[PDB]
């Protein structure tokens, strides 16, 4: 899964 | 409220607590008891908020991911029938999800979006507001996913508005809430040409900025860049 | 019991998703409602509830132990007053913690120990109420601190008395018996010379018998003689 | 912590 903040 | 009788700042003390226990579930009943308070939060308090509910409804996340692909496997063809136990736990899961991200949603509207004015608060809960549609996007499929949907990018959209107009191409709330943004169109919108430009857009904006910073904000904006990296390197 | 209207083979089904999942507090539920149909246990079910239930409990001690020792530092001569919160918010997951130990101290009581005629069994249950006595003790200050130290050692007394009669030194559940009871000795009874003769007791009559043993059940035993061996290592 | 299983 990508990033995310 | 069952945090109605608990001073204000004793529910602040308490999340910070239960952060360092790893309650999660906890510190977001606390913060959500700390906004019902009514007052506009500080920076720390909406990092805690916003922390707490982030770790909750990962966790939310990850297991209706795992129990999603348990579930579409049990119906290829071949697989032994297993009866209505798959769907019914991923169904409990996916409202238990739901009930988080509509709680969240519920404090956003009632009322941390409508009193905050400064950009710092506002496109915070903005972002916020985004990402809670997302993860109610991300279950969705019914007559109600488009709308879903366009309730996500529009309050990542306002968000970023803002965002351009009052924060320099560094700040680490603009950066988080364009890495979101970018998932959201690669992930949620099938526009993954839009999440690779607006990725690489804000890394080249805010390389270019960071000469103006301390060593302390350098490490906070350089951090996220290297996520936006990350999701390029992925999709590239 | 909410898990009263599912089928008893459904929960054990969604306990096993909910372990997938990693929703251990969803599988110990499940796993409750399996116990409250009132059919003895098969061996597979019999650790399925004591993995969740282990899980939970794991958690909230490690939660207690993080705020128990922010305590004592609020204690400490030379602290700032931190008020009551500390205090509470640690009484909190106490009493949560000790609500889960009743409430698989109850199930072992009514009636998984007393319809548990097998070794394997009834050892098992055994070991799980010394287990979750030991847990109790823990975090018991009061008037009932020794009674409940003593609860733990009846009755691992009672499971060791049965597996050295009943089973080979080599069976695991003998051998995580011998384990957990060394542990009791050290951390809860202050006796580190009986824990550690225990631990090594166990772990050479164990050795000897390995000899008897099918790779994979050598693969099993070994794995609990290294634990064994980890905390003599630990101790001495 | 020693280990327990
Ligand atoms: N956890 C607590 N007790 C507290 C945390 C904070 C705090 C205050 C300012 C910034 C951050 N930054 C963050 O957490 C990360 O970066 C962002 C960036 C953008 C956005 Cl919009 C959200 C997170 C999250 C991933 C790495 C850092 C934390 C105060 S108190
Ligand atoms: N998790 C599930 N779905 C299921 C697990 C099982 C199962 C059946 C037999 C043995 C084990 N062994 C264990 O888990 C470990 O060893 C012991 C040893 C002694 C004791 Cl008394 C308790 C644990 C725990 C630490 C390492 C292995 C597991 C069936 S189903």
């Amino acid at each position: 899964f990508p990033a995310t903040v | 409220g069952a945090m109605g009788s608990m001073e204000r700042a004793s529910l602040i003390q308490k999340a910070k607590l239960a952060e360092q226990a790893e309650r999660y579930e906890d510190m977001a009943a606390f913060m959500k008891g700390a906004v019902e308070k009514g007052e506009e939060l500080s920076c720390e308090e909406r990092n805690l908020l916003s922390v707490a509910y982030k770790n909750v409804v990962g966790g939310q996340r990850a297991a209706w991911r795992v129990l999603s692909s348990i579930e579409q496997k049990s119906n290829e063809e071949g697989s032994e029938e297993k009866g209505p136990e798959v769907r019914e736990y991923r169904e409990k899961v996916e409202t238990e999800l739901q009930g988080v991200c509509d709680t969240v949603l519920g404090l956003l509207d009632s009322h941390l979006i409508k009193e905050a004015g400064d950009a710092e608060s506002r496109v915070f809960y903005l972002k916020m507001k985004g990402d809670y549609y997302r993860y109610l996007a991300e279950v969705a499929t019914g007559d109600d996913k488009k709308r879903i949907i366009d309730s996500a990018r529009s309050a990542y959209q306002e968000a970023m508005d803002i965002s351009k107009k009052e924060m320099p191409p560094t700040n680490p709330i603009r950066l988080g809430l364009a890495l979101n943004f970018s998932v959201f169109h690669y992930e949620i919108a099938n526009s993954p040409e839009e999440a690779i430009s607006l990725a690489k857009t804000t890394f080249d904006e805010a390389m270019a900025d960071l000469h103006t910073l301390s060593e302390d904000s350098y490490k906070d904006s350089t951090l996220i860049m290297q996520l936006l990296r990350d999701n390029l390197t992925l999709w590239t």
